[PDB]
């Protein structure tokens, strides 16, 4: 299980560390401590029908 | 199928005489059907 809150996942740290995201196409802030945040897409299909 | 029919008379005079029939028939059938159909499906999508 996921537990609680544990890092300050918004510490900006005075930066404007503006991204753009691609994939929802909007600008986003990210914290000044996250080494990277990034969005592209992988997506992975497994069908099995018997 | 069969028919097995057999017929037998006889008569005696100086008077005795029989007229005898007896026959017995049998018929069989058989059906027979059968269906199995198999399948499988995969499909991996990266």
């Amino acid at each position: 299980q996921f537990r609680n809150r544990v890092i300050n996942t918004k510490s900006f740290g005075g930066q404007c560390r503006k991204v753009f995201s691609g994939d929802g196409k909007d600008f986003y802030r990210l914290s000044g401590n996250v080494l990277s945040y990034t969005f592209q897409v992988k997506i992975n299909n497994d069908f099995n029908y018997e | 199928e069969a028919k097995h029919c057999v017929r037998i008379e006889t008569k005696k005079r100086v008077k005795k005489t029989k007229v005898e029939h007896r026959c017995t028939t049998n018929k069989l059938s058989e059906k027979h059907e059968g269906s199995f159909i198999q399948g499988a499906e995969k499909s991996i999508s990266l």
